[PDB]
RNA sequence: ACCGAUAGUGAACAGUACCGUGAGGGAAAGGUGAAAAGCACCCCGGAAGGGGAGUGAAAUAGAACCUGAAACCGUGUGCUUACAAGUAGUCAGAGCCCGUUAAUGGGUGAUGGCGUGCCUUUUGUAGAAUGAACCGGCGAGUUACGAUUUGAUGCAAGGUU
RNA sequence: GUCCUUUGGACAAUGGUAGGAGAGCGUUCUAAGGGCGUUGAAGCAUGAUCGUAAGGACAUGUGGAGCGCUUAGAAGUGAG
C-alpha cells in the first residue's frame, strides 16, 4: 500500500496515486521513470529490504518539468563594508506514481 | 520533498494517578515532567500542548536523601527593601507538602506561556484521596 | 526635563484613550419634550 | 563599414575608474587612500624628492 | 552635459519600502528603518536555512525515541541494532512510519532486536 | 440616497472640532441636531450648520424625505496653516500655527 | 554632443522685501483652457463655504487653477489582541478570510525555536564613545599643459611636421 | 580554472578590512539605422512576472504630448 524509496540524496514514503516532487532527473515530459532502490513495501505482506529488497520497482510518469520558487541570499558584516546579494531557483521534477511493485 | 506529521491539531489527552510514597523527590518530579510535557507520545510537536493531566496523591510519604531537611532552605523577595524570606525543606513538607512537590515539578517545566500552561494540568494532594472520578483517572507506575 | 526619544503614534493614541467628550444626558423631557440632558431645567423644546 | 554598426579594434579602449561611488566598486568610501595622514589629505603628499 | 538625479532613487527606494510589508509602524514606511529591517531579515533567513534542518532531525529523533520505549527499548540501542542488522531506512522514514503503520514499525523493532 | 455638504477653511484647530464629531457620528438627523445644541463646544455651531445644509440638499436636490435619514458620515480633514511668531525673553522668537479644518458630513437612507 | 526654475546671472516674476548709525549685506516668488465660453438660475447659509444645474473634449481643468511622489493627518473595513517581559525580525505552524502576471497561490496570524539597530573611529563598541527628529531635492578625484609606463593602429632605417 | 582536453569525464577551487586586477548594470546628451504615439507618449500608483546582482518587462488605473530600441561616441553619470 505504500513504499520507501531512495531518490536524489533523500528517501519519500509513497503510495499508488499520488503526486512528488523529486531533485532533477534526466527525463523529459511525458515519459515513464521507473524507480530502482526500493526500501520498504508496507502492504498487506510486509518486505523489509535491509539493503534491496530485491525486486520491488516503483513506476511513475513524468509530467512538468520545472524549477522552483526563488530565494535572495544576502550577508553582510556590520562596520566593515562588505555585503553579497544573489538568487537562486532549485529545478524539480514533478511526478505522478502508477505501480508499486515487489 | 516534506511527508511529516506535525500537525498534532486534534489530540487526545488523558489521565493519571502517580502515588508518592517512598520515592525521591527529584526523580518522581522528572519523571512527571515528561508526562505533562507530552514527551512519551509518537505525536509530539513543541508548539501545540500534547501531552495530559497527571494527580499526585500521597505528598506526605515524600522522602529526601541526606540532610536535605535541614538545609534546602527555599528563598523569596518581596520587592521591598530587607524582605527576604525564607523556609527549610522539611518544615515545607510538614506544612503545605503540596507545594513542595508542584514547586518542584514547575521549575522543570519550560518557563514560555505554554509551559506555565502544562503546569496547568497538574493536581496534587497530601493524603490518599481524590476528587476527579468522573474523569477516569489510571494508574500509572514510575518506569525508571 | 526632557523627552529622551520621541512619541510614536501609537503611544500617543493610546494616551488619547480617554481624552473624549461625556454624552450629554439622553433623557426625555418629562413635562413636554425630547431627549435632553437628564433630569434638567430643560426647556429646549420642552418645559422643564 | 557601415555608419550605424561600427566597433574599435579589439583593445584599443578601456572606461575610466571612478573613486567615491560605493562600496562594490572596491574604492568608495576611502577612495584608495587608507585612513589618515598627509596622503590621505587634499593637495597633500610631499614633494618628489 | 547635466544629469538630474530623478526617477531613479525612488524606483530603488520604493523596492525596499514594499519589501518591508508587514512591519511594525515605522518599520513598514520610512526608507532608512526599512532598510535596515530588511537587510537584518536577509540574514536571519541564511541563518535560518541552515537551522531547519537541524530543527527537524531532533523532532524525528525524540519522536522515534517515544516509539521505541512503547516497545520496551532505547533510541539508541534501537538504531545501534539496526545498524547491525543492515537496515537503512531513515530518521524521518522511521518517524513516519512509526506515526502511520505501528504494525510495520513493531516488526522493524523485532528486526533490530535480534540482530543484536 | 446620499446627500452632503461640505464646509471649506474653518478656522478651528481639527483636533478640536473632531472631538465633537465623534457624538454625531451614525445617528439619526433629529438625535443628531439635539445633540449638538446640549454641548458647549465652540465648534457645535460650525458643525450643526453644515449638518443642517446637508439636510437640506437632502430634500431639495434629491426630493425626498427628512425624517428618514441617518448620519452615514462626518470627518474633518487638514487645511491650510497660517504661520505667525510670538517674540520671547532673550529677544528671541517662536513659533505659532494658526490650523484649520475641512468639514464633510453625508446624510443617508439606508438604501440606493 | 551649454542650463531648464534648489538649475542658469543675486535677479525668467530685484540690487527690491528685509536687516544695519554707516560703510555695507541681501532674498523667497513661472504653468486654467484651443478659445473666458472664468460657473445665468434654484436650494442651505449673516457671510465664507457647499449642493444641484450649466459651459467645456475634460471642472477631483474653477484662479490656493498642468502632472501631483513622500513624510504627516483622517474615515471605513477582512483577520488579530486586556497573565503579558520586548533591536519587534526570521524559521516552523494551526485556525479564519480570499481568488492572481494561476502558480508547488494571496491576507492575517494562536503557539514554539533562534536573535543586543546602522555609520564612524578603534587592540577591542549592544555600548553608558561620535553622528543622524522624519521625508523630499541639492551635496565631494575634475580639466589644461608636461612627464613616465601599458594597450591599439600606421609606416619602418627611418618616423613625424 | 585545470589539464586527458569528449571543453565535457574527471583534478580541482571559490570566508575576508587597507589595497591591486577583471567583467557588467543604470542615468543625461549626440550620430547613424530602424521603431512607437490622441485607437493615448513621458511621469505617477498597484500587481501573485523575469534576470546570478546592479536591474528589465508586461497588464491595469491616472495623466494629456512626446518617447524607446540597436551599434558607436561624450559626461555637471548613482547618497543614508
Amino acid at each position: 500500500m505504500f513504499a520507501i524509496i531512495e531518490t536524489g540524496g533523500k528517501q519519500i514514503k509513497v503510495e499508488e496515486g499520488q503526486e512528488i516532487f523529486v531533485e532533477k532527473l534526466d527525463v523529459n515530459e511525458g515519459d515513464t521513470f521507473t524507480f530502482d532502490k526500493v526500501l520498504f513495501v508496507g502492504g498487506d505482506s510486509v518486505k523489509v529490504g535491509a539493503p534491496t529488497v530485491e525486486g520491488a520497482t516503483v513506476t511513475a510518469t513524468v509530467n512538468k518539468q520545472g524549477r522552483g520558487k526563488k530565494i535572495t541570499v544576502f550577508t553582510y558584516k556590520r562596520r566593515k563594508n562588505s555585503k553579497r546579494k544573489k538568487g537562486h531557483r532549485q529545478p524539480y521534477t514533478k511526478l505522478t506514481i502508477d505501480k508499486i511493485n515487489a | 520533498m516534506q511527508t511529516f506529521m506535525a500537525n498534532e491539531s486534534n489530540i487526545e489527552r488523558k489521565w493519571y494517578v502517580i502515588d508518592a510514597e517512598g520515592q525521591t523527590l527529584g526523580r518522581l518530579s522528572s519523571e512527571v515532567a515528561s508526562i505533562l510535557r507530552g514527551k512519551n507520545k509518537v505525536t509530539y510537536t513543541p508548539h501545540v500542548d500534547t501531552g495530559d493531566y497527571v494527580i499526585v496523591i500521597n505528598a506526605s510519604k515524600i522522602e529526601f536523601t541526606g540532610n536535605k531537611e535541614t538545609d534546602k532552605v527555599y528563598y523569596r523577595h518581596s520587592n521591598h527593601p530587607g524582605g527576604i524570606k525564607s523556609i527549610t525543606a522539611g518544615e515545607l513538607r510538614r506544612t503545605n507538602p503540596e507545594r513542595l512537590i508542584e514547586n518542584s515539578i514547575k521549575g522543570m517545566l519550560p518557563s514560555t506561556r505554554l509551559g506555565e500552561k502544562q503546569g496547568k494540568k497538574l493536581f496534587v494532594y497530601g493524603g490518599a484521596e481524590h476528587p476527579h472520578a468522573a474523569q477516569q483517572p489510571e494508574n500509572y507506575e514510575l518506569r525508571g | 526635563a526632557v523627552p529622551k526619544r520621541r512619541t510614536s503614534k501609537t503611544r500617543k493614541n493610546k494616551r488619547r484613550t480617554h481624552f473624549k467628550i461625556s454624552v450629554p444626558g439622553m433623557t426625555e423631557c418629562p413635562n413636554c419634550g425630547e431627549y435632553k440632558l437628564s433630569h434638567r431645567v430643560c426647556k429646549n423644546c420642552g418645559s422643564y | 563599414m557601415k555608419l550605424h554598426e561600427l566597433k574599435p579594434a579589439e583593445g584599443s579602449r578601456k572606461e575610466r575608474n571612478r573613486v567615491g561611488r560605493g562600496v562594490a566598486t572596491g574604492n568608495g568610501k576611502t577612495s584608495g587612500r587608507g585612513h589618515k595622514g598627509q596622503k590621505a589629505r587634499s593637495g597633500g603628499g610631499v614633494r618628489p624628492g | 552635459p547635466r544629469v538630474k538625479g530623478g526617477t531613479v532613487t525612488r524606483a530603488r527606494r520604493k523596492k525596499t519600502i514594499k519589501l518591508a510589508k508587514g512591519y511594525f509602524g515605522s518599520k513598514h514606511t520610512l526608507y532608512k528603518v526599512a532598510k535596515q529591517q530588511v537587510m537584518k531579515s536577509g540574514q536571519y533567513a541564511f541563518r535560518d536555512r541552515r537551522q531547519r534542518k537541524r530543527d527537524f532531525r531532533k523532532l524525528w529523533i525524540t519522536r522515534i525515541n517515544a516509539a521505541a520505549r512503547q516497545h520496551e527499548m532505547s533510541y539508541s540501542r534501537l538504531m545501534n541494532g539496526l545498524k547491525k542488522a543492515g537496515i537503512d531506512i531513515n530518521r524521518k522514514m522511521l518517524s513516519e512510519i512509526a506515526i502511520s503503520d505501528e504494525k510495520a514499525f513493531a516488526q522493524l523493532v523485532t528486526k533490530a532486536k535480534d540482530a543484536l | 440616497m446620499e446627500a452632503k455638504a461640505v464646509a471649506r477653511t474653518i478656522r478651528i484647530a481639527p483636533r478640536k472640532v473632531r472631538l465633537v464629531l465623534d457624538l454625531i457620528r451614525g445617528k439619526n438627523a433629529a438625535e443628531a441636531i439635539a445633540i449638538l445644541k446640549l454641548t458647549n463646544k465652540a465648534s457645535s455651531p460650525v458643525i450643526e450648520k453644515v449638518l443642517m445644509s446637508a439636510l437640506a440638499n437632502a430634500e431639495h436636490n434629491y426630493d425626498m424625505n427628512t425624517d428618514e435619514l441617518v448620519v452615514k458620515e462626518a470627518y474633518a480633514n487638514e487645511g491650510p496653516t497660517l504661520k505667525r511668531f510670538r517674540p520671547r525673553a532673550q529677544g528671541r522668537a517662536s513659533a505659532i500655527n494658526k490650523r484649520t479644518s475641512h468639514i464633510t458630513i453625508v446624510v443617508s437612507d439606508g438604501k440606493e
